């Protein structure tokens, strides 16, 4: 909760989960990282023009 | 590596390039301008002709659907494709 | 006949080699070959090799015109007509042909696309592949109908288009 401590409370409650830990930089602990993009509004209309040909 | 070509689809395995007889080119400024003229088409065979719809097997006849007649391409390898 | 050999064809029944005399419609090909060695003064010749061409066929025939980057197709339609109307040439493309000239300028009052709104009322068009379904089908459209004079798009319109 280092990272969006603002939603950590010392009054809290919380259940368990039997399973392993996750990194303290993984993807799930750092949401404002990963979720604070502005969305693609107009974008990829002056991309390349390239054909995935394998997918 | 030095067996294959470094130009990939660029690559030109001939040296010279024979162009049309009407194939004139001048260079008038700063660029070189070289013009091929429209080929006329070859003429038609004397027991050649583009064959209508109505010849090739029925069950093809759907699959050329607003077409009445074929292509001269398409005519000459009708019999060599179906 | 190395590809005939390399697919096991005959080269007696299954080999049919057409000359360029077969195509449909003769074609005559013109290649313009910028010769000065400095990168500005060749984009600048290309530029007015475009202009020139399309002005060679300003009112005669549609002009379609290639390039190779999206952006590129939409500042190659606007170079254009920025000559065209520096040179007073824009009339040449759309004459007085209200019938015409009334669907495009009424189609591109509709269009949601910006770019092609500024060249709609003109005889200019752009095609490229980031551009809407609606609006791509409409430059397909508006070109297969002679009402587009002038038609700048990428090579994926060559392929994913049978409009010649």
């Amino acid at each position: 909760y280092n990272f969006m401590g603002v939603r950590h409370d010392p009054n809290m409650k919380y259940e368990l989960q039997l399973a392993n830990p996750k990194e303290f930089y993984h993807e799930v602990h750092r949401p404002s990282h990963f979720l604070n993009f502005a969305l693609l509004q107009e974008g990829e209309v002056y991309s390349a023009d390239r054909e995935d040909l394998y997918a | 590596e030095d067996l294959v070509f470094t130009q990939g689809s660029h690559f030109m395995a001939n040296k010279r390039c024979q162009l049309p007889d009407g194939s004139f080119r001048r260079q008038r400024k700063g660029y070189e301008e070289v013009h091929v003229p429209a080929l006329k088409p070859k003429p038609f065979g004397s027991e050649e002709q583009l064959l209508p719809v109505e010849k090739l097997p029925k069950y093809a006849q759907a699959g050329f659907e607003g077409f009445k007649t074929l292509n001269r391409i398409q005519s000459k390898l009708y019999r060599a494709a179906l | 006949e190395d590809v005939a050999t390399f697919l096991r064809v005959d080269p007696a029944k299954g080999l049919f080699y057409f000359d360029n005399s077969f195509r449909p419609v003769p074609l005559e090909q013109t290649y313009v070959g910028i010769t000065e060695k400095k990168a500005i003064k060749r984009f600048q010749i290309m530029n007015e090799i475009v202009y020139e061409k399309i002005m060679e066929h300003a009112g005669k025939n549609q002009v379609l015109v290639f390039v190779h980057s999206r952006k590129e197709t939409g500042k190659t339609a606007r170079a254009i007509r920025d000559m065209c109307l520096e040179k007073d040439t824009l009339g040449l493309f759309l004459r007085e042909g209200s019938a015409s000239t009334e669907v495009l300028r009424t189609e591109a009052e509709q269009c949601k696309n910006l770019e092609l709104k500024d060249l709609l009322p003109y005889g200019f068009a752009i095609h490229h592949a980031g551009m809407t379904r609606v609006d791509r089908t409409l430059v397909e459209d508006l070109f297969a109908d002679k009402h587009i004079q002038v038609l700048v798009s990428t090579a994926t319109l060559a392929w994913g288009v049978n409009l010649p």
